[PDB]
Parts: structure tokens; C-alpha cells; sequence
């Protein structure tokens, strides 16, 4: 089994994938949060903690972070609580067979990297890749194959400045699609701003890239993506978006696996 | 306006108002 | 529209110079000095007047347009007023004063009651369901008005409603004590079978025309949004009680009620959510005029309450006394105990024309009307 | 003169308009930061140096505050250092003429109102109002001149996740419109992440409520007005919106301070 | 078993209880930090990890909190990983046999409502509830089991900014009983303070409710019972208190888990 | 006129004081936020827009911080900008004619010092002095004069966990019907029987301090208005007790 | 085996010691996050996943901590979850064979006691002992044996403002040794800071207390003797030290417990 | 009168200087606190505050900010407040006459650049300029006058962590030289690690540039310079030091304006 690892700023995923090639699939999953100041042996235990049995069965190991210390950790953890199985740490801007035609490839998350090779294996054509996590992260990745880089937006939340306003007396609001845009109180207003707003803030972007990126265009086709824990909330509001993938990054990791294997 | 209305109604009031409010005692009904 | 409506009036009565006098005795003297001027009597209407817990009664005959509900209430004012006249012309008379109100700002209650006839298949808990928030928020736009907070009114303020300080109990059968915002009491004096009665005794006696006109054409119409099922359980409130009292007791209409689902809400927000169901319920049947006008003398009346209540102080009974009473706090820089705001409270029921403080408001033209004085004088001696 | 003060949570305004009803213009303006824990002598001191010598020329003051605390102070100050000036200070669910059909009007801060009352005032007919602060505030307004509600979404920034991780060598992205939605550095894809992404939440919102809210359509005639700091830097890239009144607020103050004078 | 969880702001208390009815008794008890973003995975590590051999017997499992997010994962992490197992989750305003008469049932928090009928369940007359945690809370039950709401205040702690004045050389001080109220030294005074005057402050909000709530007074017979975890400290030094119950909370659970059964 | 600063952790109090010895009265005060890190110019920017007129009017300055950093700030302040009128800083544990009989003198903060000097100089007799500012402080003083500590104890707030906070003033009734009401309820009724306990302890324990004793209870402090309707072992309320105290210094130090 | 556990303040160190006397060794450590609010059964899963098997073979456990409430904490867990094994737990100023020549001994922190007996006990003359913790602490143990006192300077770090100031595009900046001293970009500067500067600054430290402490001169046998975890990485780049002890804690943790025992 | 602003991450210092070349000497000078956020309005009341009577007697403005944001507001306030008067603002990266001999030019921060520019002008050799703030700045300028680049390392503070562990009750510690690099209680424990080690750490750095670096070697006439806020209590301890200017960076300023107008 191949065990993949995913740290993002706020939270990590982690995976238990069996199979091959076409045949990969996600077998187990795990969200836990991402602290940044772990240490090799906190993050043992925990880990050995989610996959149990499963420890015993692996046969490679797979990981990306975009918070440099935690991979450093999952490296020494990895080199001392599982020294048989092979692993693949993916760095920034790492050749993966998808070129990164940007100023500075050394500096594109991991992340975005892995989700536009996941995407353009899957469908192998122009694509647009809509990662939503801590940061709503729109990539872009032409017909060839190619990164042709992409936006960074706030991920979906209530607004911040009304929430730190409301007071501990009123308890928090709940990230949640209201009945109607027009919020009749303060909860309603609130989570109308978060959930269409946001659908408002996806639509736009992939839009405009449609709009002025050449081959992205309305008659050309682009598969649009999406992946993160919170697109299932969000997706029933655009209309922009053709696709969901759950476990886009996990295959994603998988792909680079094989690929250096 | 209501400087007119205050006196119209004004002059209509009841004399001794504390007296009279104090003798206004009903049975209670339904 | 066609649903049966009657009312019910008690009326406060006194003699001034006569601090002993027996009600008892003023209101069958009253009640007998009426039946005499024109020949339990049934009046030439088919009203009933007659004495009950020591009030002189007068009920309404039975109307399905609530325009003809408000006139036949003005005219058992009217009767009233005429039989004060015919008892005080006897020479050596104590003179007796009538009030249609329901206190006397003591700890006494006395009430006007709604009649409404519904159908016998439809389940009470609908009934109590579906009615209760709309009948606990339905005084910002029907109270009457009140000096003095709580049962024996020993704290200073003004609430929008008589009653509210002597409803106890969600759901209850005796009107003389323990009432409820619903009453449960069934006799329809007619096919059981099929038609049932309900009995409404949380509401203020109105002077205002539009107050009475809209407290029973709304009731009618939401009670038609209960028989035919439309769904009300979003607005079923925490504490229905509770939220009579808070309701009544904040003039400015900015205070809020806890519905069981936890949203807080205005008696005004619970009036437009009762008025855009009821909107919707009509525009999906034929054409009924009486219906529409009562959509859109309710939807008006909402409007200016939100924008400020004075507005409504030439339309509604307690934006009338509320005037009233500020005028003369401001004037005389009074405080809410002050025994003239009592009995300015007070004599604005009183039933005589030249000396009611209502009265006076309508003769001077600072209140509107929706009838004629020539239809209530008609009514005081015709059937609807 | 009259001196009105509108306190926002992050930033207040403070401005002198001169004339009187459709006369009355902003003479002068300034803004400062909102401190949740001023006090009333120091307000005075910052209130002082920025009017100069036109202290001595104020005949009246309009206030009002999104901060509770704020609002108790500045009439404080105003009962101490001007004391011979009227004052008008607003709290949330004033009756300014504008009907506030909602569940709850207490929660509804006067800054809404305030914006609400004077696009109604200019325009005369159905509006929306988008109010660019440390919110984004999208308020309806009937062609009657009611207030129907609206959303609250977080207002325009950079990714605070990304910011957060960029780390100290490289805080600020300083928030500027990139060359392309598609960025091709960390700095591009976040400025075009804010920028595009929070132009495509306003326009979708904005859509939103024509779409779906009676009276909005397409063919109706529909005031749309953006007001707020940030505004002019969005308002190239929408298409929904079809003025900027810089000043809205402090009119809006001064049709309240009229109204209740 | 019964597996009984109580989620404050601040701590979590996870107890095992055995027996029905009257014959309920708290086998084994733990006392964790509340991580208000912990997972759903993370959660099921912690709980399995403490309760070790008695996951395979448990028969049913109770759980309130005060943190909205936390009850949402508890939810997810009982569904997924104890399946087979009966579950009672608690919400603020919940119906458990005790009226809630207070403006908002809903915004009662579980806590207050679970300790309120297990101390009526216990005493069967009127009742004040003394909490221990975070904050302190004095809860109000009438002789007829009606919630009559109460007060919250801070919890029992040394002052907050003393003790950031004292600076790292010499971080708080012990919460510690000293020699006599008159302290004579700066740690002395902080812990007089701290114990003493927490003390008054309990005792005086006792003895208010006692001389102005009618049903409560000298005259009438009250169970004031108290309950927490700083409870055994203040015990000595109050003068109102006359029962201790440290499981209250978790009796409440398991009495609201046998009536929801 | 003479300028007093008192310097708190959380806010300072400034006041311009006429007159000398009994004749002393407080003719003008302010209240403003304390920044533990502000600078000497930024400090005289704030203190000379305060005083206006009465900068070129002032005869002396006395100054006590309970933040070191600040009363290092202000020292350099008045030197650079009033150079020509005298100054009296005091420091923690410092004799101002009241014995300090506790275990280290010199960590005893130099606002307890001063207001318990102020009280026993109005009142000259065993004084209980309570301040409520960010902490509640409950100092003694014996008959003859001296400091025999207290008791330090949180501010008057509404509970934490119970993010804007929520207003501090007296709810309707001790038993709230809504979380508002229940915090204010908390804040202001718990805080009044804590300090009623602690002074009630004090007479109760402390010998010399019973209730058969003579003992003045006075309080000060920007929230003890608000609780002193509520305290039932308080006795009097002296609103400049700290800037009387800072003018008895000054005069004994001249 | 002893179950030794040092506690500073952002790191925990925990090790299992096999051996009495000269014999005695480190055969197992872990290095984990010190949670200063970390309750007694936390701890207990933490530790029990960290030692594994090993549990049910400990004859003994030492610990010390700079932390007092994780203190309270160790002592609660060792007494519940391994009351069969017998415990030394250090406090500051603890007699353990070195006197303490300072001016108040307890409140000299256990760690630089116990790594000052160890030094002792290894070298038997005058030392200057080194720790790279999140302080850098530097204590000086004389000829005869007695603890001197010492320094205590920041841990080795970044500049925290230059990090602050670097922003969230640009990443963090790791501690590593930069190619040179001179750097040619905001990295190489940081970098170089931290690494040779702390290096200068305990290279000072150390020749200060030779050059003014009598006994410590150059022409004194004196071991200057270094632990820690960053000691490695300023190792190289320091002159004045000639030992590296990386169980130095641990070592003198297991002789107290064998002087108590 | 020239106004110079040189704003830096923590204190902002304001100078005035009269005269022009050889002849500029800074006739007036204050420090205040930097405030990241400050807006246009407020700055101009602290420098109006500030300077006083001389506001009507200003010929230019030269200004420097480490800071963007503040930077961009004192565009603004100069524009506004003193529109008659020429400006000059320096960016990062800024062409001042000495070359940028670094990866990326626009990284340098300008107070390096303009310390550089001053301390070659005053010396015309190779320099080594230390400059002692939020962070201290080593910065090494060659024989012809070129910007070699340098080192930033954490500025002089006492360990964070022991300040932190210190608590409430015993008060902060403050900076200043104790009797002995052996501290015997906590406090000068922390002053000898914060005066001697920083003290250490400079000599360090100064040192290792010399050792290593073409053309700076103890053989060579390098002019070794200080400035910042904290350097007087260090340059007693240093020995590599020679000179200390405290208006270095004001005549650097000086001499960018002239150099641009």
C-alpha cells in the first residue's frame, strides 16, 4: 500500500492508497490539522495511530507540505519509523514531467504542482484546476501539459471583522448556505456573503481566464476541476466548474510516486 | 397642531383627576 | 369573504358621586332604561344586551364582512351612550358614565370577546399552532393602550395592551381568570358535526375603526390559512406568554421574541410573515375584494408602524392615546404616575360623544374613519 | 458647520460638510484608525488637531459607530469640549425614515441604515449599495425606499494563509492590480486572487440579487452604487456596477442630523 | 458502559459509567484540554488512547458542548469509528425535563442545563448549581425543577494583569491558599485575592439570589450544591455551599441519555 | 499649579492641582490609555495637548507608574520639556512617611503606597482602602500610620469565555434571563461580594480591624461608581485619593 | 530502565536509560513540544506511545521541568498510570551534591542545576556548560564543585522582525549555515546572522568568563562543555568550546536519581 | 530646514537639519513608535506635533521607510500637508551613488543603503557599518565604495523565553550592564546574556567579515562605525568598534535629498 501524505497550512490529509496506475485507488483517508512546530516523533505516533494495522502492509510512501519544517519532519519520521519502504518528498517546483512556465518554477507550491499533473492526466487537454483549502487556488495548466501559473484568493469564510464584532455572548455563525442572498439578520448576511460570495469569487476568476487567457476560451475545450474539503459546499453554486475530484491530490502523489519509481 | 389638540382635549378632562381615577372600581368580567 | 364573525363587548360603568353603588344594580338599571326607551333583551338589531359579572354586555349580531363587524360594534357604543341618556333624564338620577375599555388599573378585568366560526374537521392543534404566534404579535397593530405596568399597574409605563398583564396560561377555558392566549371553550350553537366555534378573548376593546377592522378581517384571513393547511410550525414561539408581556410592554415596537427554532423576531416581522402568507393565499383564489382591501389596509398599517408610530396616530387606537398622553407629559412635565395620564387613559374610552377623548379626536378630525355615522346609526336600529 | 464622525471597526471618517440639504457638500474629510479602547480626552485631542481652527465654527455634530464603546465615548467628548454644539449620535436600528424590514432591527448597524438612507435620497428608486470596508456590505433597497436586508462577505485582501507563509524575508502583498489573472509569481497570483477574485464576489452577489430578489430584474431600473475605501480600486473591474459616491456616508450622517433637527 | 463526554471552553471531561438509574456510578474519568479545531481522527485517537480496553464494551455514549465546531466532530467521529454504539448529543437549549424559562431556550448553553436536573434529580427541590470551570456559573432552579437562569462570571484565577506585570524572572502564580487575607508579599496577595475574594464573589452571588428571588430565601429550603474543577479549593473559605458533587455533569449526561432512550 | 501623573498598567490618570496642604483641591483631570512602549516626545505631544494654557503655568510635577518603561519615558520627558519646573518621580517601596511593614518593601507598588498615604493623612485613624483599576487592590493600614499589605485581585470584568466583550453595567436583576444579562449580572453583583468578602475577612481576621473598631473603608478607582450601590462594608468614595496622594508626596518631598 | 523526562519551555526531551553508575547509557530518546497546559492524562497517552513495551520494564523514573504547572502534571501521571515504580521529581533550587552559591538558590532552574552536576561528575574540575535551548544558558561550576551562577542570552534565531517583516509570499527563512558571512540576499543576510552571530555571542560569553571570573583563565584546566539542540549546527563555527555531551541532561537526571534512591 | 523621516519596523525617528554639505548638521530630533498602520491624517498630526513652529520654515523633505505602507502614507501626508515644499523618497534598491553589488538590488532595504552611502561619504574607505536596532545590521562597503552586502541578526533583547517564564508577579527585566558576566540572580543572569553576549555577537560578525572577506582584514584601513538607539550601551563592550555616529542615517538622508535636487 502506498501511503500518501499531504500537509497544507491548516490541515493535512493523509491516505492509504492500494493498486496501480489506472487501477490506484483511494483505499483509506485521514484529515488531521497541520502544526507547524511538530516534531518527527509527535507526528509518529499520530500517524501510527490513524493507519494501525496498515503499517505493517506498506509498500512506498509519498508526501508534499507546503510548510517547509513539517516536511522536513516527515522526512526524519519517515527515515526512522519506516526504513524498508521507499519514499518521494516533493519539493517546490519539482520536475514531475509538467513544465512550470513561470517566472521562478522553484517557488510554485507543491501543491498547485501536484493538482494540475493530477488534472492534466485525468482528462489531458486544457484545464482549469480550483483547489479549495485555506487559499482558493486556481490553476491553469494548457493543452500540452504546460503550468502556466494561476490566482491565490482567501479560502471560503465569514467575514472576519463582523465575526470579531459579534461578541462571545452570540456564539459563532456557521459556514452554511443561507435560504436567500438577502440575509433578513446577522446570520443569514453572514453566511449569504461567505457562500455566494465566494461561488461569486470562482465564477468570476475561472470567467476572466476564460475570457483573456488564449486557448481557454468558451469554443475551445477546458476541463474545470474542483478539489478541496470545502467544494462540496460551494459547488452547488457555481456554474463554471464541470468536475469534482476528491482525491485529485492523493493521485496526484500517487502519480509522482510511480513516476520516480 | 398639537398645542391646539392639548388645549381641546384639556378643557374636556375631568375635574380632580387623582380623586377620580381612584374612584373608578370594576368586577372583574370575562 | 364569508366567514361568521360576532363580538362581545363588556362595558366598565360608574357613578362618580356614588362611591358605594352596586354595579350590579347601575347595569340592570342601564340595561332596563334602554329596554324601556325602545318599548336579556334582543334588541330591533338582533344584538343581546344584557348583564354579565356586573357589566352591561352588548353583543354583536353575527357578520361574514368584517367592515359590517365594526359597524355594528360602533353601534352598540352608541347604544350605550343612549342608555346613560335615558337613565340620567329620570329626575333624581345619579348620573352613570360608561367606558369601553377592559381595566380599571386596579387588578379588575373585564373582556371583549371575538367569535369565529370555523370548520369541525379541522384539528385544534393546528388551531393553537398556527394562531398563537399571529394572536401574541397582532397587538401592535390592534392594542388599545394601557397607563401602568403590571396586574395592579404598580409600575410606571405605557404597554400596548390592556390585556397582556392578565393573560397566564397558553391554552386555557375560563375567561374569568387563568386566561389564555387561545380558549378552548366549544359550544357553536349550531351543527357541531361540522362547524365548530372559536372563542378569542386576549383582545382591547377598539375605539379606532381601523384597529377593529383589521383584529378581525387578519384573524379571519390567518384562520383561513389554517384550515387549509398552509404550513405555520416555523413560527411557533418559545414562550408565547412571556411574549405577550414583552410585546406589549415596548411602545417603540424594537423589542423581539424568541421563536422555538431560535430566531428572535419583532411582533412586526411576525405581522409580514402572516400578511405575505395570507397574500399569497388569496391571490391563488378568485377574486375577493373585501379580502384585498384587508391585505392592503394591514400592509399600510405595517408600513408606517415600521417607518414611526405616530404615523398611525389618526388611524390606530394606541398611537392616538400615546399622543395624547406625550403631549400632555411634555407639557406638564409629568411622570408616567402622574393621575392625570390615568385619567387621560381612561376617558378616552368614555362612550359619550362630547366628552370621550376619542370622541373628540373623531369630531375634530385628528382620527379616521372607515364608516359613516350615518351607517352606525342605521345599524343601532337594523339587522346586518 | 457640521462635524460628522463615522467609526467603522477598522478606520473612521471624519468630515465637515458646510450648506444645508441638497446644498450640503463635504468640505473636508479625513481618515484615521478606529481604537476599540480610546478614550474620550484623547478623541478630543485627535478630533481638535484635525478640524483646526473650524471648531469654532461647528453647529452641529452627526456620529455614529459600529464600536459600542467608541459611540459612548464620543458623546462623552462631545458633551465635554463642544458642549454648545446639537448632536445627533445614531445607534444600530435608528428610525432615520427608512423602513428596516427584517427580523431583528437592533442588528442592524447604522452605518447600513445610514449608507441605505442616503442612496435612497440621491436615486429615488430601487438600489443596491456595496460598501467597500473591513466588510463588503451589500444592502437592498426597495423602489419604495424599504431596507430588505442583504450580505455581509469578508472584505477585499490577499490571502491571509499565503500572506502568512510568505515569511519575513520577502504582512503586505500591497494590494494592486497584477498584469493577468494569470499570475506568474507568488505576488501576481495573490493580487490577482484579491483584486479579480473580490471584483467576481461583488458582481456575483450583485447578479445574485437581480437574479433572484422581486423588483431587481434586468428590466427594472435598479440604482447600483459602490461607496468605501477600497472601491475605486475594484471599479474598473466590474461590470455591475454603475456608480461611486465617494462620500455617501457622511451624507447620509447629515440627512439624519436635518431630519432630527 | 456509558461513555459520557463534556466539552467545556477550555477542558473536556471524558468519564465511564456503569449501571442503571439510581445504581449509575462514574467507573473512570479523564480530564483533557479542549481543542476548539481538533478533527474527527485526532478526537478518535484521544478517545481510544483513554479508554483503552472498555472501547469493545461500551453500550452507549452521551456527549454535550459548549463549542459548537468540537460537537460537530464529535458527532462525525462517534458515527465513524464507534458505529454499532448508541449516541444522545446534546445541544444548547435542549428539552430534558427542566423548563427553560429564560428569553432564548436556545441560547442556554448544555452545560448549565445538564447540571440543573442532575441537581433536582438529586434533591428534588429548589436548587442553586455553583459551576466551577472557565467561568463560573450559578444556576437557579425553582422547587417545581424550573430553570430560572442565573449568572456567569469569571473563573476563579489570579489577576490577569498583576501577573503579566511581574515579568518572567520571578507565566502566573500558584492557585494556592495563603497564610492569612492580609498578604505580604506580591504572590501572597495575588493568591488572597485569587482564593479569598472568589470566595466573596460566590458567596455574594448566593446570598443575592437568597434575599431577592422569591422561593430562595433563609426561610425556604435550598440545596446549594457545588460542582468543578477549582470547586475543592474554594470549598473551605465559602460559607453558603453545603454539597459537593464532582460528577455532577456526567450523572446529567447519563440521565439525559436514559430518558432519550 | 501642580501636574500629577498616575501611570496604571492599563490606563493613566493626569491632574492639574491648586493650592497646598488642606487647601489642595484636583481643578482639572483626564483619563487616557497607557502604552507600555510610548516615547518621551510621543508622551509630551499627548501631555501638552491635555494641559493646553496651563503648561507655561505649572509649579511642580509629581509622577508614580506602575510600568517602569513609562516612568523611565516620563522622567525624560519632564526634564526635556518643562526643564524649569521641579519634579517628584516615585518608585516601588519608597518612604513617603508610611512604614511598609511586609516582607520586601521595596516590590510594594507605588500606587498602593500612595492612595494608602492619602488615607490614613485624611483619615488619621485604621483604614481599608479598596482601588478597582485593572486589578482590585485591598490595602490595610494600621492606626498608627502603617502599611500592612493586602490582598490583589482581578478587575471588575465579565467573564472571558462567557472577541468584543460585552458591556459592563448593572443588570435588572442577580438571576439573568439572557447571556448578556446573565455576564453583567456575574460582573457587577460577583465583583461587589468579592470585595464585600474581602474586607469582611479582614475585620473578621486581622486584629485591630474588627467591626468594633474604629476603621474608616473608603474606595477609588474609575469602576467604583458602578459598584459601589452594590457594596454593603464600604464607606466612603474618594474619587482623587491617588492625586491627593501624589500632591502629599510632592509637599513632603519640597 | 530509567524513565528520565526534562521539560524546558518549548521542548520536551524524553529517555531511556539502561545501566547503573559508569555503565549507565541513553538507549532510547524522543523530542517533543512542551504544551505548558497539558493535563496529567494527555501526557500519560504521549508517553505511552513514545515508550511502547518498554513500559512494563521501568524500574525508576527522574524528572525535572522548567515549566512548574507540566511539573504538578508529571507528578499526578507517574503517581496514577506507574504508581508501582518508584519517582525523583527536581525542583529549583534542589540539593543534589553541588551547592549553590548564588543569591536566592531556589531560583536557580533545575535544568542548569542537573547539567551542571553531570558536567561535574564527567569532568571533576571548573566547567562552563553550554545549552542551546530556547535559551542559550551558560553556567559556571567551580573546581570544587559549586554552581557559580551564569548567563542567559535569547536562543538562536532569526531576527524577528526581519522574518515579520518578510511577509507571507516569500516563506520562511530555515537556520542553516549561509556560504558566507557576507550575504548577497535577504536569506544569506538572516542566515548569517543567526549562525555567526550566536556563534560570536557565545564564543563572548565564554572568554568573558575566563577572562574575568578567577579560576576560569586560559592557564586553568577547564572544561568548557556544550548540549543541546542546536549545538550542532554552531559547533564548527565556535572556538571556544571542546565538548559536545548531547545526554548531558539525561546523565545528570539518572545520577540525582541515583543519589536519591 | 530639511525634515528627515527614516521610519524602521519598530521606531520612527524625525530629524531637522540646516545647512547644506559639509555644513548640514541636525538641529533637531525625536523618536516615536512606528505604527504600520498609521494613515496619512494621523502621521501629519505627529509631525505637525513634533515640529512645531518650524513647519513654515521647511525647504525639503527626505524620507525612508523599511515599512511600504507607511511609505505610501508619507507620500500622501507630504502632498497634502506640505505641497510647496520638494520631497524625496527613497525606495529599496534605491541608485544613491553607491552601487548595489547583491543578487537582487530591489531587496536592499533602503536604511541599509542610505547608512552605507553616509558612513562611505564621511570615511571615503572600506567600511563596516553596525547599526543597532529591531534587528542589528552588519553592512560592509568596499575600498571604491560598493555595497558588498552584510548580515541582520535579532536585535539586543533579553531571552524572550525566560522574560515569558518570569510571570506576572516579579516584573519585567530591564536593560542595562550588570556587575558580572555571572549573574547571581535571574535578572543579571539575563542582562550579562543580553549585554555581554550582544556585545559578543557584534564582535563576532565584525570579526568573521574581517577574517573572511578580500579587502577588510586587520591589514587593511576599514573604518568601523555604530549607530541606533541601543548602541551606547554596547559600545563600552565592543572592541571592534571605532567610531559612533548617532545621526548616520538623517545625513544619509541629507544626502540623497541634495543628491536629487
Amino acid at each position: 500500500m502506498l501511503l500518501a501524505i499531504d500537509v497544507r497550512n491548516t490541515h493535512t490529509v493523509v491516505g492509504l492508497l492500494s493498486g496501480m496506475k489506472e487501477h490506484a485507488k483511494v483505499v483509506q483517508q485521514w484529515r488531521i490539522r497541520t502544526e507547524s512546530e511538530v516534531t518527527a516523533d509527535e507526528l509518529a505516533l499520530t500517524i501510527d495511530g490513524l493507519i494501525g494495522e496498515d503499517s505493517e502492509r506498506l509498500t512506498g510512501t509519498a508526501a508534499l507540505s507546503t510548510v517547509p519544517s513539517v516536511l522536513h519532519e516527515v522526512r526524519i519520521m519517515l527515515d526512522q519509523y519506516w526504513p524498508s519502504v521507499p519514499h518521494v518528498l516533493i519539493e517546490p517546483g519539482v520536475r514531475t514531467g509538467i513544465p512550470l512556465l513561470v517566472d521562478n518554477p522553484k517557488e510554485v507550491g507543491a501543491d498547485r504542482i501536484v493538482n494540475c499533473l493530477a488534472a492534466y492526466d485525468r482528462f489531458r487537454k486544457a484545464a482549469i484546476v480550483v483547489d479549495f483549502g485555506s487559499s482558493i487556488c486556481v490553476d491553469v495548466v494548457s493543452a500540452k501539459g504546460e503550468f502556466l501559473g494561476g490566482a491565490i484568493a482567501p479560502g471560503v469564510q465569514v467575514s472576519s471583522d463582523a465575526a470579531a464584532a459579534r461578541s462571545a455572548a452570540l456564539r459563532r455563525v456557521e459556514l452554511a448556505r443561507p435560504r436567500s442572498v438577502v440575509g433578513k439578520n446577522t446570520v443569514e448576511c453572514m453566511q449569504a456573503g461567505a457562500v455566494f460570495g465566494f461561488a461569486g469569487l470562482v465564477d468570476g476568476l475561472v470567467g476572466r481566464i476564460r475570457e483573456d487567457v488564449s486557448g481557454f476560451s468558451v469554443d475551445h475545450d477546458v476541463a474545470i476541476v474542483a478539489t478541496g474539503h470545502t467544494a462540496p459546499l460551494l459547488l452547488p453554486e457555481l456554474h463554471t466548474v464541470d468536475h469534482y475530484d476528491q482525491h485529485l491530490t492523493l493521485q496526484g502523489l500517487r502519480l509522482v510516486f510511480e513516476r520516480n519509481l | 397642531e398639537t398645542d391646539d389638540l392639548l388645549d381641546e382635549i384639556d378643557d374636556v378632562l375631568e375635574e380632580n383627576a387623582e380623586d377620580f381615577v381612584r374612584a373608578y372600581v370594576q368586577k372583574g368580567g370575562q | 369573504m364569508q366567514r361568521i364573525i360576532g363580538t362581545e363587548v363588556e362595558y366598565g360603568i360608574s357613578s362618580p358621586s356614588d362611591p358605594t353603588a352596586n354595579p350590579i344594580l347601575t347595569s340592570t338599571q342601564a340595561v332596563l332604561a334602554y329596554a324601556a326607551a325602545a318599548g336579556n333583551m334582543i334588541l330591533t338589531n338582533g344584538a343581546r344586551l344584557y348583564v354579565d359579572h356586573a357589566h352591561p354586555e352588548y353583543s354583536a349580531p353575527e357578520c361574514t364582512d368584517p367592515m359590517d363587524a365594526v359597524i355594528w360594534d360602533k353601534a352598540g357604543e352608541r347604544v350605550m351612550e343612549a342608555a346613560a341618556r335615558h337613565v340620567a333624564s329620570v329626575p333624581g338620577a345619579a348620573k352613570l358614565q360608561l367606558y369601553k375599555n377592559n381595566v380599571d388599573g386596579k387588578g379588575a378585568s373585564y373582556g371583549s370577546h371575538e367569535n369565529y366560526l370555523m370548520s369541525r374537521q379541522t384539528p385544534f392543534s393546528a388551531v393553537i399552532a398556527g394562531l398563537t404566534p399571529f394572536m401574541v404579535s397582532r397587538q401592535v397593530v390592534t392594542g388599545s393602550g394601557r397607563v401602568g405596568i403590571g396586574p395592579s399597574g404598580d409600575e410606571p409605563g405605557f404597554q400596548l395592551s390592556q390585556r397582556a398583564d392578565y393573560i397566564e396560561v397558553e391554552v386555557g377555558l375560563e375567561t374569568t381568570l387563568k386566561r389564555g392566549i387561545i380558549n378552548t371553550r366549544d359550544e357553536p350553537h349550531a351543527d357541531a358535526d361540522k362547524y365548530r366555534r372559536l372563542h378569542v378573548i386576549i383582545g382591547d376593546a377598539n375605539l379606532a375603526e381601523t384597529s377593529t377592522y383589521l383584529k378581525l378581517g387578519t384573524t379571519s384571513l390567518v384562520l383561513d390559512l389554517i384550515e387549509e393547511g398552509v404550513d405555520l410550525s416555523d413560527l411557533a414561539l418559545a414562550r408565547p406568554v412571556h411574549a405577550v408581556h414583552v410585546i406589549s410592554r415596548d411602545p417603540s415596537l424594537r423589542a423581539t421574541v424568541a421563536l422555538a427554532d431560535g430566531r428572535e423576531l419583532t411582533a412586526l416581522a411576525l405581522q409580514r410573515i402572516y400578511l405575505d402568507r395570507v397574500a399569497k393565499l388569496v391571490d391563488s383564489r378568485d377574486p375577493d375584494p373585501r379580502a384585498s382591501h384587508v391585505i392592503e389596509t394591514w400592509a399600510n398599517v405595517l408600513d408606517l408602524l415600521e417607518r414611526d408610530p405616530m404615523e398611525c396616530a389618526e388611524i390606530l387606537d394606541w398611537p392616538a392615546k400615546l399622543r395624547l398622553l406625550e403631549g400632555f407629559r411634555q407639557r406638564e412635565n409629568l411622570t408616567w404616575q402622574a393621575p392625570r395620564l390615568h385619567l387621560v387613559d381612561l376617558q378616552y374610552s368614555d362612550v359619550r360623544l362630547d366628552k370621550g377623548l376619542y370622541n373628540r379626536l373623531v369630531a375634530r378630525g385628528s382620527m379616521k374613519r372607515l364608516v359613516t355615522e350615518q351607517q352606525v346609526l342605521d345599524a343601532v336600529e337594523n339587522p346586518p
